[PDB]
């Protein structure tokens, strides 16, 4: 009967770049969502399965929290069937998805003058990532016909590239953290409840 | 696989490249534009240095996708766009040089000083010796700042322009355009799009073809400035004789409109200037931009971006330093639009804030574009969607609506007439100033003119084309043209043309949509949001269409008509010729000041 480690989900310091989206399993733990969905201290709470307000009276065997950052335009792309670069080569909620995406504005902490760059996204990638995928290569894209030798080049650009992120940014450029909530449902008992 | 995928791939690249690249440029230029330091000026010039090096190499990158083996049109406009590089494709040494004669008749522009020959008080163009121009009533003044001008900062800017051309004319061949002149019509061009195509030289014949068209108009205004102007200047203008070009409200005779005060038609009716209006209710910059944003809201616009008001200029630094007052609408990128303009709480300011947030209007509008289709569709699109603002914006009723005219005023034919002949004052009086001067910057790079009668030629040409001469006779010495600012910091002026025949169309289009009646110079389109439905349906495609088209997505047409302009002035037109039914509608080129 110990409460679940949301807070340093959502709390944490730092959040992971979206090519290398941070997932933590959580277990033998109680929750109360409704504290999460009655914060209102969120830009987007938008839930693709249950009723954010009636979680707290329902059971899971295993949550994902999944977190990463991203811009505030690309935070449509986290839902089921979104096309883009982060739902295609960085982060793809499958079809069937029955969890939440809650997502708010870190301007104040994931952005400075000069430049914030610690956030890195995927921009090529040869094929879509499978649902939940997680692709964290480093190899050069070999778009034309000549092999690259790990170098950059014509034809030949290194996948990862960096958000920056500056205070006089516009809000779709604007730096959002995102946590997906997964809930998965296996004729597993349940060790994870509201209340 | 194909060569159309790996231009994509290339294209995405550089777009996520070139959105930081761009906004450490904008950025710097941004806090140059605002502070003015040594330190500014070095930041400025290292972040376009880091910019322009970046696009050498990314063109070259570019032109190793051939445009031959591509289908998808966008993808083909922006590689062609991005196939480009300008001065690049000049020597090292001749890009130097070129760089180092653009900054120094910058310089010379921006610095330029002469004394007023009573004691000395140096003034420069800011204020003095602009003030000078746009108030003084004393012939003798205006012709000292006229004459000094031209020959302390003129003189300077001669030899200088002469290499300029040179080079940039070297340049414009290296890019397989035959001049320089030919090198910005190439703005207007059209290629591979059927029934939409345009040339380089159908802008000349177009432009010249609806000069044609404008020039009744034209010559009835200045008979008639010509009469007023004689009233109050009896032993200085011959009645038959051109303006002198000192005597224009100006420092070139740019624009008629400080010319009003001697020259209203009625001038015992309420003349149309909130200037103290605004100063009794307690106006600020602040209320002046707060009311451009609630224009544009009426319309279906959606209001300025928070960023805006917070990193945006829009008064003279009350205790900063310099920042230069020009108004400017910045797009730097990554969401981020700004205002420059150094705001006082009169009407002039309060029509050019509703002009620099339409282009920040535009701006927002086709911001989901690709980078490089992130642009009004010719380079006239831009301010003309900036002018059409400003022609709703003055309407007697805007300002009775806005609490600024009072609402106890009778739009009379009088009052009509009083501000169709401002309008006209602004609007007609710059077109003939344009067309001559973009005219003779094209016979200059295209060699038409020698430089022995380079002057010689500017002035023939004012006295013929613009009915206006020189008050003092100019030796080849002299550098009139460089003297005014688009052309000693190399800008293309043919887009002011270009703008006034555009935003007529387009001010007609969006006037039927708000279902406007009456004669279409007193539309006012606010409170409408049909109209503003159908300019975004333009302004959201940004240049990923040839203007033809999104010219036709307004007006419905793909031609650039001054028709409309014509039907907006046409009161003060038939008005005009009833005050000139017993005047000389024209001038002769033959009378001067200087010859007696
Ligand atoms: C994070 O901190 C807030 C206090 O600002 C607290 O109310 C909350 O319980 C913490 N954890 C989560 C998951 O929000």
């Amino acid at each position: 009967t110990n409460l679940c480690p949301f807070g340093e989900v959502f709390n944490a310091t730092t959040f992971a770049s979206v090519y290398a989206w941070n997932r933590k399993r959580i277990s033998n733990c109680v929750a109360d969502y409704s504290v999460l969905y009655n914060s209102t201290s969120f830009s987007t709470f938008k839930c693709y399965g249950v009723s954010p307000t009636k979680l707290n009276d329902l059971c899971f065997t295993n949550v994902y929290a999944d977190s990463f950052v991203i811009t505030g335009d690309e935070v449509r792309q986290i839902a089921p069937g979104q096309t883009g670069k982060i739902a295609d080569y960085n982060y793809k909620l499958p079809d069937d998805f029955t969890g939440c995406v809650i997502a708010w504005n870190s301007k104040h902490i994931d952005a400075k003058e000069g430049g914030n760059f610690n956030y890195l996204y995927r921009l090529f990638r040869k094929a879509n990532l499978k649902p939940f995928e997680r692709d964290i290569s480093t190899e050069i894209y070999q778009a034309g016909s000549k092999p690259c030798n790990g170098q950059t080049g014509l034809n030949c650009y290194y996948p990862l590239y960096r958000y920056g992120f500056y205070p006089t940014d516009g809000v779709g450029h604007q730096p959002y953290r995102v946590v997906v909530l997964s809930f998965e449902l296996l004729n597993a008992p349940a060790t994870v409840c509201g209340h | 696989s194909t060569t159309e995928g790996q231009a994509k791939t290339f294209l995405e690249k550089f777009n996520h490249e070139a959105e930081d690249l761009s906004y450490q440029s904008s950025l710097a230029s941004w806090n140059y534009n605002t502070n003015i330091t040594d330190e500014n000026v070095q930041k400025m010039n290292e972040a376009r240095a880091k910019w322009s090096a970046f696009y050498e190499e990314q063109s070259r990158m570019a032109r190793t996708y051939s445009l031959e083996e591509i289908q998808n049109l966008t993808l083909k406009r922006q590689l062609k766009a991005l196939q480009h590089s300008g001065t690049s494709v000049l020597s090292a040494e001749k890009s130097k040089r070129l760089n180092t004669i653009l900054n120094k008749m910058s310089t010379i522009y921006s610095t330029g000083k002469v004394l007023d020959p009573n004691t000395q008080e140096c003034l420069a163009l800011e204020p003095g010796l602009d003030d000078i121009m746009e108030n003084s009533r004393d012939y003798n003044r205006r012709l000292w700042a006229w004459e000094g001008w031209r020959a302390e900062v003129g003189k300077q800017l001669r030899p200088l322009y002469e290499e300029y051309v040179v080079l940039e004319n070297e340049m414009a061949r290296a890019n397989n355009y035959e001049d320089y002149g030919d090198y910005w019509r190439g703005d207007y061009e059209v290629t591979g799009a059927g029934d939409y195509d345009y040339s380089r030289d159908q802008l000349m014949k177009d432009v010249e073809r609806t000069f044609e068209e404008i020039k009744p108009l034209y010559e009835q205004l200045h008979a008639y400035v010509r009469a007023k102007l004689m009233d109050t200047y009896p032993s200085y203008i011959s009645p038959t004789g051109c303006l002198p070009a000192h005597l224009l409200g100006d420092m070139w005779g740019r624009f008629w409109t400080n010319l009003y005060s001697l020259t209203v038609p009625f001038e015992h009716k309420p003349s149309i200037d909130v200037t103290e209006k605004m100063k009794n209710q307690s106006w600020d910059a602040e209320r002046i931009f707060k009311e451009a944003e609630k224009f544009f809201v009426s319309i279906g616009l959606p209001y300025m971006t928070q960023g805006f008001w917070d990193n945006s200029m829009l008064t003279e630094p009350g205790d900063g330093r310099k920042v230069v007052c020009h108004p400017t609408a910045w797009d730097l990128g990554k969401g981020d639009f700004r205002i420059k303009m150094c705001t006082k709480v009169t009407m002039d300011d309060f029509l050019t804030a509703h002009h620099e947030m339409g282009h920040i209007q535009y701006d927002m509008a086709y911001a989901t574009q690709p980078y490089l289709l992130r642009n009004g569709a010719n380079e006239g699109f831009h301010e003309a969607v900036g002018e059409i603002m400003s022609l709703s914006a003055a309407t007697p009723h805007y300002l009775k609506a806005l609490g600024l005219l009072a609402p106890d005023f009778y739009e009379d034919n009088e009052t009509e007439i009083n501000f169709l002949l401002k309008q006209a004052l602004t609007i007609v009086g710059t077109l003939p100033f344009t067309y001559m001067l973009e005219k003779w910057r094209w016979m200059v790079f295209k060699g038409e003119i020698p430089k022995q009668q380079w002057m010689e030629k500017w002035w023939e040409m004012k006295r013929e084309i613009v009915g206006v001469v020189e008050p003092l006779p100019h030796d080849e010495t002299y550098c009139d043209p460089a003297c005014l600012f688009h052309v000693a910091e190399d800008y293309s002026f043919i887009r002011y043309y270009t703008r006034t025949i555009y935003q007529f169309q387009f001010h007609e289009a969006l006037c039927k949509t708000a279902k406007h009646e009456g004669a279409l110079f007193k539309c006012d389109i606010s409170n409408s949001t049909e109209a503003g439905q159908r300019l975004l349906q333009m302004l959201r495609l940004g240049k990923s269409e040839p203007w033809t088209l999104a010219l036709e997505n307004i007006v419905g047409i793909k031609t650039m008509d001054v028709k409309p302009l014509l039907n907006y002035f046409e009161p003060l037109f038939t008005w005009l010729k009833e005050q000139n039914r017993n005047s000389f509608v024209g001038w002769s080129t033959e009378w001067t000041p200087y010859s007696d």
